[PDB]
């Protein structure tokens, strides 16, 4: 099982299919009832979806080395209060900041990191940035008003690829076959050992240690 | 800026 | 150890032991990192120190994913030199690849075919991989009307790629990168299967790929 992001709006064509909108996050189930379809669930509804309408899920809120200016840019456009992201300073490497939208402005918090490697905003110290974010999904980040962090509306990205290091003939069913050198579209890398991908018109599981990254360029 | 100086 | 990286910015050397370079240059970076904030590097027969925070992981030079036919044309027609190219995978036929090449003021697209044995080919010559296909056609023309040879496009620095630590890592040697479970690590070199080069908490060094999981692109 896996989550993916919708690249297009899909209106269901029969009653056993699942409608969705671009950018929705879909829970896809391991199986594929058709060669071109998955069964999937979304917002309390279940049905089939087409393989070629979904993309690997982007990270929901870690946004790398983007500047404070650009973060205000993308958070201004979000419809919902609490929309947030975390960014590294390209100035001070390794230091992080938290940008959140509330009303017609954008607040910036500095994430602190103590002698033990613990992160914090105020007093409570967290083992990781994930623990900070999830804490503040239900306790406000602001000391004046209730700001609860909410994932921004997500947009599907350009696809991520790997490249085969070795030939891989599939033994088991539902495994993806390829040849050394082949470029593989990656659909799910959430698991440390077995990833879901596509090549030569097929989809399936393959072992990550048979492939090497293809670094982004567009 | 920062909301926790 | 040793790695190629791409310059994010122009850099004029500030001392005679430093190396000047321009944005988009591919630098060879040495395993002998000789200062906290500086790598030793080579570029076109020159060498010197370069600032760590001026360089990015090298992007793939010619495989461009499912870039549409129109965007490929726009990207290529702006290139300065003929034979500039990329490979792309079709958006409507998954698994099928096309080679797009700049022919003067036109862009031309060639459908790469795959036989029953996994060999790729355009006309007569068969290849074991798109890499072999590309390398053949760097020195043999990709057309029989005229003499066109494949040339990498103008390389451009991209937004950084990150991984995330699955476990704590405690370095034993100086050139290794320490981190805690959950830390986001800026990836500088991922071309070796077992040991990757990265940055976090203001340090750079090597770490085992086994300790980390991908952070998927979003910007």
């Amino acid at each position: 099982s896996m989550e993916a992001i919708a690249k297009y709006d899909f209106k269901a064509t029969a009653d056993d299919e699942l409608s969705f909108k671009r950018g929705d996050i879909l829970k896809v189930l391991n199986e594929e009832c058709d060669q071109n379809w998955y069964k999937a669930e979304l917002n309390g509804k279940d049905g089939f979806i087409p393989k070629n309408y979904i993309e690997m899920k982007p990270h929901p809120w870690f946004f790398g080395k983007i500047p404070r200016a650009k973060a205000e840019e993308m958070l201004s456009k979000q419809r919902h209060d609490g929309a947030f992201l975390i960014r590294e300073s390209e100035s001070a490497p390794g230091d992080f900041s938290l940008s959140v939208k509330f009303g017609n402005d954008v607040q910036h918090f500095k994430v602190l990191r103590d002698g033990a490697g613990k992160y914090f905003l105020w007093v409570v110290k967290f083992n990781s940035l994930n623990e900070l974010v999830d804490y503040h999904r239900s306790t406000s980040v602001s000391r004046n008003q209730q700001i609860f962090l909410r994932d921004i509306e997500q947009v599907p990205q350009q696809p991520t690829y790997v490249q085969a290091l070795f030939d891989f003939d599939p033994q088991e069913d539902g495994e993806l076959g390829f040849r050394r050198g082949d470029f593989i579209h990656v659909m799910d890398n959430s698991d440390p050992n077995w990833w879901k991908g596509a090549c030569h018109g097929q989809t399936g599981m393959f072992p990550r240690n048979y492939v090497t990254p293809v670094n982004r360029n567009v | 800026t920062y909301s926790n100086l």
